[PDB]
């Protein structure tokens, strides 16, 4: 599996992964904010 | 009036005359078809 | 002549052309006589 | 009469049909077989339009060849109840298709690519969308637009308002953007060429290095002399293509108000915020 | 340019067609007037 | 199977181009220029450098203030919610003053921010015109691009500034928003009776459709003649090659007449600016000298008359 | 009709403003049409086109404007339309014969139209001095003399995904019939547009390995299989592609010679290309 | 009148005339189909 | 350029095709008329 | 009249005739389909 | 003339007619079935 | 009529003929669908 | 005032004068036609 | 003030002036027509 880094550029993999993490974390955090139950700053009641 | 063909090219004038008269002949026939008294196909009272 | 046709070929084409035009017009005249016999296309003073 | 450099180009061949029979020029026009066809279709359609004008009015703006009623469906209508429009429509389609096929023969005779006939086919596709594809999908030829200078403007108005706000059509938004962008690109390209070849009086004609430098100075990017013609064709053809898309989805694929189509955006779970 | 003979030859060709065309047109208009005159009076047709 | 001249296959990268040297009074260009493979497929691959002068920098400052004012008012309109800002992105706007204020200065939250945003945006485009004008002069070019831009500004100023001033109220001007300014476009046509009947709107469409038509023709012609190096249009203008000859002959044989390599750009230039010039004039005419464009069309005999299809409605209040 | 804008009982401001633009537009169309006539005018009306049987010059409507003077950077002034380009066109004797004597009949080439310059093979009369850039360097030049240029816009793309950033040097050249004409030995680049203009190739497949010839990049299909396919001409016809006067420079006239020759193959490369589908 | 063919190519006039006759025949047949009295397939009564 | 012999040969093929096409067309029109005449009378069909 | 094939290319005419006749035949069949008395598929009373 | 000898053209004109005959033979059979299902030539009274 | 193939390429003739049949067959099939009598899949009852 | 033709090209001026006067004459006649007191075709009371 | 004519082409200035005079004269005449008081063809009463 370490042969991946001879085949793939580590920088473009990490930039690709970090971009995916940045977008995914933002989308999930935003999705929770849109829901009444999981909007932590809205302070809704279960 | 044969001196006309020393000034105007006879060959191009004939083509110009035929195409031009074609449009005019169609135009006048269509004008009569628009009228009530001269549309021979409708045959309205004169 | 700015077509290439000689005098005799110009006359030969004219003879067939005039004959073809006359045969075309003759059929058209027969067609119009049959058409007029069916329904005349010139209205009278009171119309059709 | 011919251009002083035209003689060496008027050669034989390159036709798709007709061959030597119709391969000749009348004045500046190349004829070909499709030129005879496009002339026959053009005169026939125009004369039929003029006859339709004679039966309604000769006012140039008020002449209108209207399609049949929707009650006729896809059937051919009587001549004075939309049948004349149907005959002119097939004549216009024949005229347009033979026009592009004629350009293909001219393109081949000059050793040029077929970009012009293909780009024109996009315009033909848009027209065929209006009078064939959309009427077929909706099931009646009466959905086509009337053949009149001012009457077809009323058709565009009413069809646009059938969806209560046509500005909210997503494909129409994209097509308008391409239309606005291509005339911006044309003004830039037309001006840039004129600016280089017609500089301030006294100065010499500038080079391609000035062209790249100017637009990199203004906006920081220059697309080049080849890129701009690719971009211009791209923007114009997408304007044509997305115009066909926007009208083809109006009624066959969307029957409600176009603003309501954006309700999917308003209900995205990411940014519902409620 | 063209010579006097070629100009006269063209005009002879033109005079043949002009006479026939005007002759048919004149006859056509006489028939058309005999059918329905196109100049209305003060009260119309 | 032939090269369609749609994407560049083989690319060559030299050193980044600093550009034609400017007179020793202009600001230095930026030092950041790169090459993009993706942009080289379509055209020139170099991105940058860009010139930042007095007018260029000032235009950005006015433009940023305009965008900040518009953006902050948009964000405040959705209660500062970035999520609601994304959700309502096409619907938010900076609204013009209500009709009660006329041409006077309205309060900030009642059209004042709109007037400030409109003023600074106008200044930025005016300074950008001067920026485009000066860049052409600095390189010794003609100012055709600047004057084409000035024609665009004329419609921009006619729609947003000149016509509202003629009408006597800022309320008639257009809001800074995506869907709201489409609503203004439609409400403009509804208010003044079907702007389709405005002859200058018809003409503006002629040149708008004719611009796309011309660029489709010219873009395809140059790409079709690209075998003969047609895209090098400057050389084809000063030294007519076979590409210019074939391009001219292609359209002459097609439609009887043709332009030159230089003259087709004049056609495209004037079609683009006439679209925007006639558009501005038509907007100035409506409301000022024409109330209802349809009734004006009826007055001039251009409105078609349709036969009966339904039972006409009668106004109960008539 | 009352209200603001009224000019008479019928005329109003919006109507007169429209007619003001019609006058401006008509004048503009006349101006634009006159600009269209600065190349190729006056028209040459050959003897078979007129009843007077003598060549005539036709102006057309609107008539061509006064000649335009271009100031060139090197220090020259060229008047458009150029005298020598027109003089060459009206003095050369085409190796083609019209199929019919009347005007508008197409020309039938007698010799080899690709090398004689008929139709798609035709070339324009252009200057024989190779172009130069604004700095002063040679404009179009091969990579060997222009060492500042490397093949491939992105090193990473050309290295790891070379299919979409190809380096066609060393590829094989295939004609329209699959004949292997030769091998690309160099790339010519334009210093003004930063693009490959030609692919220099030896004629090893159909001639000598030392004979160099230029293949225009727009006539070449650079495939993904280390092949360059030329649908324009037969592989054997590469031997007649016009040669450079100088081995390292190409003039605008030479560019028309080469692109004209390959363009001649659109109709004349193989029998049947000039014939219709049916 | 035979000298007309020393000016116009026979083929080009044959195409011109046949195109005109084809267009004209179609227009008249179509115009008759528009009128009720001469719409033979329509079968209107007099 | 076309000789008389091949022109007659082209006409020979054309004449054969034309008379076969005419024959089917004449027969088709006889059948169509037998089915429904297309020339309306004073009162129609 | 074999002389007609000297003026006009015979084989090019044959292709043109077939394409042209196809359009005409389709046009007439479609006209009859639009008519009440000659729509054989609908079969209205004569 | 397109490259084709008399032997090849005559050979093609035999397969072409047989292909045409078989195509028409099936089509005639298909029309027999279609007519037996619903005739398409109406009478004076219609359908 | 075997000499017809000396004047035309058999491949191009077959392409033209086959393309004509494809368009003809589709139009006739779709015309029968549009009819209230020969629409077989529509369950038309005579 | 014959020096006007050294500054102005006489041939160009005469053509422009005719076109310019055509435009002006058509405009003024049309202005009178749009009025009620000077439309000679309508013949309103003066 | 005669030095002005060496700075500017006399022909160019005259065309600019004459075009300016023509456009201005048209504008003022139509401005007067728009007004009720100065419309001479309208025959208004002051
Ligand atoms: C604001 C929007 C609304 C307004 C929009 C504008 C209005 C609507 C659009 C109309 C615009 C175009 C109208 C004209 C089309 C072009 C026709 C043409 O040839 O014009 C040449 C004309 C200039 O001619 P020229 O090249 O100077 O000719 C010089 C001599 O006449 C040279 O003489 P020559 O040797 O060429 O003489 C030729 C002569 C000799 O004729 C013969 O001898 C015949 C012999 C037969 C045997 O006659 C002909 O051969 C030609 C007759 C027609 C032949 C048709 C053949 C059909 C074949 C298939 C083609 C299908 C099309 O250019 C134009 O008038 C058109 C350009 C202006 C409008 C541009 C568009 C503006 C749009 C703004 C929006
Ligand atoms: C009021 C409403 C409109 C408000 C608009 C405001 C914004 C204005 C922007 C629109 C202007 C676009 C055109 C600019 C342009 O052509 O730039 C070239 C030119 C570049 O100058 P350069 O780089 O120093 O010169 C380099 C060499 O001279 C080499 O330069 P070149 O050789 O390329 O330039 C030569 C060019 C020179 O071009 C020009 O001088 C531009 C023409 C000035 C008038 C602009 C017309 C458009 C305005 C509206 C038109 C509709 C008015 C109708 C009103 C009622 C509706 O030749 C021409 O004259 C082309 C125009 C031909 C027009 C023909 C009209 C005939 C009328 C007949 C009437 C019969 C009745 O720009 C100017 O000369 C600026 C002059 C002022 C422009 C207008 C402001
Ligand atoms: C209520 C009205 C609605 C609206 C309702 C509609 C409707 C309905 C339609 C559009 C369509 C369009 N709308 Mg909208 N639209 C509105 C407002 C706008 C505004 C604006 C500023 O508000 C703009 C810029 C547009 C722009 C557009 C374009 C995207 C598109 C028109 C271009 C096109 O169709 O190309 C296509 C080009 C063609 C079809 C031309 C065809 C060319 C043919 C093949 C060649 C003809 C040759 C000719 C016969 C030759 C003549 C003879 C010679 C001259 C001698 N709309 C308003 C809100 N809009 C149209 C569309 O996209 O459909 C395709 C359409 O149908
Ligand atoms: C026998 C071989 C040829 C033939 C050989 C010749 C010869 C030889 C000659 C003619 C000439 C003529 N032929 Mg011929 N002609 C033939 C058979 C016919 C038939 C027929 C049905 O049989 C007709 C109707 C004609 C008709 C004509 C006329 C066009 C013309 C004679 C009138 C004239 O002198 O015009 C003169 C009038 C003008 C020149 C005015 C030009 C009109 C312009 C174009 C302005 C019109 C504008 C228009 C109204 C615009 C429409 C409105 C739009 C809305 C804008 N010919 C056959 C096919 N014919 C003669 C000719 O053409 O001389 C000039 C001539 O010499
Ligand atoms: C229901 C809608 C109405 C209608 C209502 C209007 C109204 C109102 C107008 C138009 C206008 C136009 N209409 Mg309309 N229009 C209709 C239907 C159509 C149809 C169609 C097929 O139906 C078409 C093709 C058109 C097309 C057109 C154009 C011809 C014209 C716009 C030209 C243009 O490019 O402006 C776009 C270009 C500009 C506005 C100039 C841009 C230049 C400026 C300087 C840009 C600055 C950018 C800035 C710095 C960016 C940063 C800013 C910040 C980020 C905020 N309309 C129907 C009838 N239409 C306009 C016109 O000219 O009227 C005659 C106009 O005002
Ligand atoms: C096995 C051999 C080949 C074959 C070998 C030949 C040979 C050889 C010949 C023909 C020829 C013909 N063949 Mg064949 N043909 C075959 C089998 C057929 C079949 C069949 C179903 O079996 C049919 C119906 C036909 C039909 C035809 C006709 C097109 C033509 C005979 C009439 C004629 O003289 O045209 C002449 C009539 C015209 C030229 C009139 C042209 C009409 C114009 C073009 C009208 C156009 C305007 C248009 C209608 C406008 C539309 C506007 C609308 C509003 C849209 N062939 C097979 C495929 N055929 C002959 C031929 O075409 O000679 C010219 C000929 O010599
Ligand atoms: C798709 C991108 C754009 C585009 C591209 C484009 N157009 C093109 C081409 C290209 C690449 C050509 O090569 C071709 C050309 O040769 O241009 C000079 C053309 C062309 N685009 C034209 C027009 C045109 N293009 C338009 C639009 C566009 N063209 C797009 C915006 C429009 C619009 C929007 O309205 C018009 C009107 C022509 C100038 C020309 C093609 C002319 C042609 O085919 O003429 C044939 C001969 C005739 C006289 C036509 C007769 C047709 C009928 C028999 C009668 C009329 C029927 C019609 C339905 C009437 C409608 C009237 C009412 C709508 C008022
Ligand atoms: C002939 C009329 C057509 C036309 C022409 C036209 N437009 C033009 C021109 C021309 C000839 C130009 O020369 C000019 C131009 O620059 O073109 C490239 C322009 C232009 N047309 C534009 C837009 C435009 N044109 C339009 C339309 C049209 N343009 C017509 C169709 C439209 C429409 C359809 O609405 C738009 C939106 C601009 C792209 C440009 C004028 C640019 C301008 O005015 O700039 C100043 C304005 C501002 C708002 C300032 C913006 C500042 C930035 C937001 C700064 C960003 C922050 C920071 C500095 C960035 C770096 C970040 C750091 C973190 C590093
Ligand atoms: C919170 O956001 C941040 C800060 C993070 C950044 C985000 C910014 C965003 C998202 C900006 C979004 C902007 C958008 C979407 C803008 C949309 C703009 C559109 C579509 C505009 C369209 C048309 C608008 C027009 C035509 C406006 C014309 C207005 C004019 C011409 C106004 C002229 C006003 C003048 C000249 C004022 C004069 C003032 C005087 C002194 C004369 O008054 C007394
Ligand atoms: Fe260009
Ligand atoms: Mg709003």
């Amino acid at each position: 599996m370490w042969r991946l880094w001879k085949l793939y550029d580590p920088r473009r993999v990490l930039i690709g992964i970090f971009s995916w993490l940045a977008v995914l974390a933002l989308v999930i955090h935003f999705i929770l904010l849109s829901t009444d139950r999981f909007n932590w700053v809205g302070g809704a009641a279960v | 009036m044969w001196r006309m063909w020393k000034i105007l090219d006879y060959r191009r004038t004939v083509v110009l005359a035929h195409v031009g008269m074609a449009v005019l002949a169609l135009l006048i026939h269509f004008i009569l078809l628009s009228t009530e008294n001269f549309n021979w196909l409708q045959g309205n009272p004169y | 002549s700015l077509t290439g046709l000689s005098d005799e070929e110009a006359k030969e084409f004219h003879s067939i052309f005039m004959q073809s035009f006359l045969i075309f017009t003759a059929v058209a005249v027969v067609a119009h006589f049959l058409a007029w016999a069916w329904r005349p296309w010139i209205p009278g003073a009171e119309g059709y | 009469a011919m251009l002083d450099f035209e003689k060496k180009y008027r050669v034989r061949g390159g036709t798709l049909l007709g061959g030597d029979l119709f391969d000749f020029w009348i004045g500046p026009f190349y004829v070909g077989i499709f030129g005879v066809l496009t002339a026959i279709f053009a005169v026939l359609g125009t004369v039929l339009i003029i006859y339709g004008a004679s039966q309604d009015t000769f006012n140039l703006w008020q002449i209108s060849i209207a399609p049949p009623d929707l009650s006729y469906g896809l059937a051919l209508a009587p001549m004075m109840e939309g049948g004349l429009w149907q005959i002119i429509t097939v004549c216009a389609l024949g005229a347009f298709i033979t026009w592009a096929l004629r350009q293909a023969e001219i393109s081949k005779k000059l050793g040029m690519g077929y970009h012009v006939p293909v780009a024109f086919a996009v315009a033909i596709l848009a027209y065929a969308t209006l009078v064939v594809f959309r009427p077929l999908l909706m099931g009646a030829w009466g959905h086509g637009f009337p053949y009149g200078i001012l009457s077809h403007l009323d058709w565009v108005s009413n069809v646009g308002y059938q969806y209560l706000h046509f500005h909210y059509n997503p494909a129409h938004m994209l097509a308008v953007t391409f239309f606005f962008t291509t005339t911006l690109a044309l003004a830039l390209h037309g001006g840039l060429i004129l600016s280089v070849t017609n500089p301030k009086k006294g100065e010499p004609v500038k080079t391609a290095e000035h062209e790249n430098t100017f637009f990199r100075d203004v906006i920081g990017y220059s697309i080049g002399s080849l890129g701009i013609h690719r971009l211009g064709l791209f923007l114009a053809l997408n304007a044509g293509f997305w115009s066909a898309v926007c009208i083809i989805i109006s009624g066959p694929f969307w029957t409600r108000g176009w603003p309501e189509w954006w309700n999917w955006w308003l209900n995205v779970p990411i940014w519902s915020w409620g | 340019n063209v010579s006097d003979e070629e100009a006269k030859e063209f005009h002879a060709m033109f005079s043949q067609a002009f006479t026939v065309y005007i002759g048919v047109a004149v006859v056509a208009h006489i028939l058309a007037w005999a059918w329905r005159p196109w100049i209305p009076g003060d009260e119309g047709f | 199977a032939e090269y369609q001249n749609i994407f560049t296959r083989v690319q060559v990268r030299g050193p980044t181009d600093p550009g034609v040297e400017l007179p020793a009074a202009d600001w230095p260009r930026t030092k950041g220029a790169t090459h993009s493979w993706l942009l080289g497929k379509i055209g020139d691959a170099q991105v940058g450098p860009i010139y930042l002068g007095t007018t260029g920098v000032m235009s950005i400052l006015f433009g940023i203030v305009s965008i900040v004012i518009i953006g902050m008012n948009m964000l405040a309109s959705v209660d500062w919610s970035p999520l609601e800002f994304i959700r309502q992105f096409f619907w938010v706007a900076l609204e013009p003053p209500p009709p009660e204020y006329g041409l006077s200065l309205p309060p900030l939250n009642d059209g004042g921010w709109w007037l400030i945003a409109g003023f600074t945006l106008t200044l930025s485009v005016l300074l950008w015109f001067a920026r485009t004008y000066n860049r052409a002069r600095a390189l010794g070019l003609g100012t055709h691009v600047a004057w084409a831009f000035a024609a665009a500004i004329f419609l921009f100023l006619a729609i947003g500034f000149i016509w509202p001033v003629l009408m006597g109220s800022w309320a008639k001007s257009v809001p800074f928003g995506i869907f709201p300014h489409l609503d203004w476009t439609t409400a403009f046509s509804l208010r003044y009776g079907n702007l389709y009947y405005n002859p200058f709107h018809m003409l503006s469409i002629v040149f708008l459709f004719g611009s796309a038509l011309l660029f489709a023709m010219h873009g395809a012609t140059i790409l079709a003649a690209g075998r003969y190096n047609a895209e090098r249009e400057i050389e084809q203008i000063t030294d007519r090659g076979t590409a210019a000859e074939r391009s001219a002959l292609f359209w002459r044989w097609t439609m009887g007449f043709n332009a030159t390599m230089e003259s087709i750009h004049r056609w495209g230039y004037w079609f683009a600016i006439l679209c925007v010039i006639t558009g501005g004039i038509g907007i100035l005419l409506t409301g000022t000298v024409v109330e209802n464009w349809y009734l004006w069309g009826v007055h001039h005999g251009i409105a078609p008359e349709y036969p009966e299809f339904f039972t006409p409605a009668v106004d109960p209040a008539a | 009709m009352e209200g603001t804008g009224a000019l008479t009982d019928y005329m109003n401001v919006a109507q007169m403003t429209l007619y003001a633009f019609w006058l401006f537009l008509a004048g503009l169309i006349v101006y634009l049409r006159m600009e269209d006539k600065r190349e190729g005018y006056p028209l040459q009306a050959e003897a078979n086109e007129n009843c007077n049987r003598t060549p005539e010059k036709k102006l057309g409507f609107p008539a061509p404007p006064s000649p335009k003077v271009f100031k060139l950077a090197d220090g020259r002034s060229i008047q458009v339309p150029r005298a020598e380009k027109t003089d060459y066109e009206l003095n050369t004797q085409l190796r083609a014969e019209p199929t019919a004597p009347w005007d508008g009949a197409p020309l039938e080439p007698t010799g080899n139209p690709m090398v004689d310059g008929l139709g798609p093979a035709a070339w324009a009369k252009r200057e024989d001095e190779p172009e130069v850039t604004h700095g002063g360097k040679q404009k179009i030049c091969p990579l060997r003399v222009a060492t500042e240029f490397e093949v491939g816009m992105s090193r990473d793309v050309a290295r790891f995904w070379p299919e979409i950033d190809p380096d066609p040097r060393g590829y094989q050249v295939l004609g329209c019939d699959g004949k292997v004409a030769g091998k690309i030995v160099d790339i010519w680049v334009d210093r003004g547009e930063l693009r490959p203009m030609y692919l220099e190739m030896d004629l090893s497949g159909v001639g000598s390995s030392g004979d160099r010839v230029l293949l225009p990049i727009n006539f070449a299909r650079v495939g993904y299989d280390s092949k360059v396919r030329v649908n324009a001409i037969t592989g054997q016809q590469f031997t007649d592609v016009p040669r450079l006067r100088e081995a390292d420079r190409i003039s605008p006239q030479e560019e028309d010679f080469i692109t004209g020759y390959f363009g001649g193959g659109v109709l004349y490369a193989v029998p049947g290309r000039t014939e219709p589908f049916l």
